[PDB]
């Protein structure tokens, strides 16, 4: 039911072809009376020339075809369906995946009589009989200086961030998420499913208020900290940022609890536990790029890995649909789907918590 | 490039083959954490025989003393009274060289040597406000309270590390406890002429003296611990009333 309603949403673009031209060609036609239709919407556009219904309409009228399908009554209702719009690509893929599947099994057929016709030949039975089958603008990530080069963490992404086994990246995930509730105005939604809700609140002020050379874990620090303390928590109720542990809730039900904030607040981002410990990848993790796009928020979706990418881009996803893809060890955004792809130098104290540039 | 600024940086000190050697080590050097978490040690290059080894107001900031009081180290110019040959053969040294002093062409330091009281530590200390001016991490030390808790086991591999070639260093005082130090500041000194670099001076005795009583045996090692601390300048006198 794919090919009643899949011209319908291509005619009034005018580029609903874009990806459309890479994915259904002249053989892709289960039926009849749509395989020459088609190629009357693909002569125009190669000027092209202008895109419109009707520009392919009297085309039919001219070159032999204009009965075979029926008349213009399901030339019509080739348009009259698309009950939806934010799918996206999407939809054309249908008819590829009723595609596909011949292009890989209707070579298959021969083979089954290739041993009673081609009785009577055997290796190159094989050499050919296999060969077939295959066929800041842009809201900053904290920083003051990560800012011009890309900038943003804009309106809409998926980050998948992969270090050294628990590191400052489990810093950093959330470190990109400081400056933005508390120093400016934007509540974002760092969720949790490892480090819990009683896990994340005496190291935010090690990150916060020249403490942490000490430690914070006695209860009473040195005749200092508690006159320098006023920057950790103070302003934290007039912030935005708060903390859960719903053990390891599923791809759709976060995607589905991103909603009661997105009415609330507006919803800025969406700092998530690994994506890993969340429930080979190329499928699982193709429940939270798209949850970015439509709830408009950045999505921090991540990983727990040297760093590589085709590495981490091993069993799953990664070098395809998924966005930006940083590299810590300084930052590598030796991927960044931004434009800018490139390194920023900078460092750690490890004494207070507190990051560096340079 | 980074190797062509080490090699003039060290050129004194580095035997240009030894520096292809140590490549490695240099190398290895600049590409790590150059800083600390403890601000918990810094790397820095010390050469081992043929081979270089990595070893581990608004004025009074990102300055690093040890093992000294809090608050003693603000001392100012105009509230230095001039007097003597303590203070009147000494500006002739000190003015001469001002906004102009480089790394990459060794300075001249100061051997401040003299009595028990009089004025050891307020030419060094005043001195480390011109180095606030500009702001070094100008190093101010007690000697007396240097050879106890390093002589201590633990952590021991590295622990003079900002004792050797920091910008600047204005050690005071050594009047306590073939010496435990031949291998330690007599190789500590020798990391301050070769990688070009000029050092501070005051204590309580006297470059005479001090010779005559360093390492003792039934082995001059100690005609040569002082001479690695009159080479880059000429020790002058420290003479005027009591100050107690």
């Amino acid at each position: 039911e794919a090919e009643q309603a899949v011209l319908g949403a291509v005619f009034l673009d005018p580029a609903a072809l874009v990806p459309a031209s890479e994915i259904l060609i002249p053989e892709d036609f289960y039926r009849a009376a749509h395989q020459k239709i088609f190629h009357a919407m693909l002569r125009v556009a190669d000027r092209g020339e202008p895109v419109d219904l009707v520009t392919v309409t009297a085309e039919l009228a001219a070159s032999e075809q204009l009965e075979e399908i029926g008349g213009v009554s399901y030339l019509s209702e080739l348009a009259d369906a698309v009950p939806t719009a934010a799918n996206v690509e999407y939809y054309a893929r249908i008819v590829e995946e009723k595609s596909v599947l011949r292009r890989l099994i209707r070579t298959a057929t021969s083979i089954a009589q290739d041993g009673y016709t081609r009785e009577d030949e055997i290796d190159v039975l094989l050499d050919e009989a296999d060969r077939k089958i295959m066929e800041i603008t842009g809201i900053p990530t904290g920083f003051t200086e990560l800012d011009r080069m890309t900038s943003g963490f804009q309106r809409s992404d998926l980050i998948i961030v992969a270090a050294r086994p628990s590191v400052g990246k489990t810093a950093f995930a959330l470190n990109i998420a400081q400056n933005v509730a508390t120093k400016t105005n934007e509540n974002v939604a760092i969720f949790s499913l490892e480090m819990s809700a009683q896990q994340l609140v005496m190291r935010m002020l090690c990150a916060e208020g020249n403490i942490n050379a000490q430690n914070l874990r006695t209860g009473k620090l040195t005749p200092e900290d508690w006159g320098k303390l006023t920057m950790a928590m103070g302003s934290l109720s007039n912030a935005g940022i708060y903390i859960d542990d719903t053990p390891s809730i599923r791809v759709s039900d976060i995607r589905a609890k991103c909603r009661r904030l997105k009415q609330e607040s507006g919803l800025g981002m969406i700092v998530i536990d690994y994506l890993q410990l969340i429930q080979e990848v190329s499928e699982i993790s193709r429940s939270l790029k798209a949850l970015a796009r439509e709830l408009e928020v950045p999505v921090i979706a991540l990983s727990q890995l040297r760093p590589m990418m085709s590495d981490i881009r091993e069993s799953g996803s990664i070098e395809q649909d998924a966005d930006i893809v940083a590299f810590l060890y300084e930052i590598i955004i030796a991927k960044q789907r931004n434009g800018p792809v490139g390194t920023v130098q900078l460092a750690f104290i490890k004494e207070y918590n507190k990051f560096v540039n340079l | 490039q980074d190797v062509q600024a080490f090699l003039k940086e060290n050129e004194e000190v580095i035997d240009q083959k030894m520096i292809e050697k140590s490549l490695n080590k240099l190398y290895e050097y600049i590409e790590q954490s150059k800083n600390c978490s403890y601000c918990g040690y810094h790397p820095k290059l010390v050469v081992n025989g043929r081979s270089i080894d990595i070893e581990y107001k608004k004025q009074q900031s990102l300055m690093k003393s040890m093992y000294i009081q809090q608050d003693l180290l603000g001392a100012t110019f105009q509230q230095v009274d001039i007097s003597d040959p303590s203070r009147l053969a000494m500006f002739q040294h000190v003015t001469d060289f001002l906004k102009s002093y480089n790394e990459t062409g060794k300075g001249k330091g100061l051997y401040l040597y003299g009595k028990f009281g009089v004025g050891k530590t307020f030419m060094l200390a005043a001195i480390a406000n011109e180095l606030a001016e500009k702001e070094y991490s100008s190093m101010i030390v007690y000697v007396p309270e240097f050879v106890r808790e390093l002589k201590n086991s633990q952590t021991l591999e590295e622990k003079l590390n900002m004792v050797k070639t920091t910008p600047v260093l204005m050690l005071d005082d050594i009047g306590a406890e073939s010496w435990v130090r031949d291998e330690v500041i007599g190789t500590v000194l020798q990391h301050r002429m070769s990688q070009q670099l000029p050092t501070f001076f005051s204590s309580n005795f006297s470059p005479d003296e001090l010779k005559h009583h360093f390492t003792y045996s039934q082995e001059v090692k100690a005609a040569r611990l002082m001479e690695r601390i009159l080479y880059l300048a000429a020790p002058i006198r420290l003479d005027g009333e009591n100050r107690r």
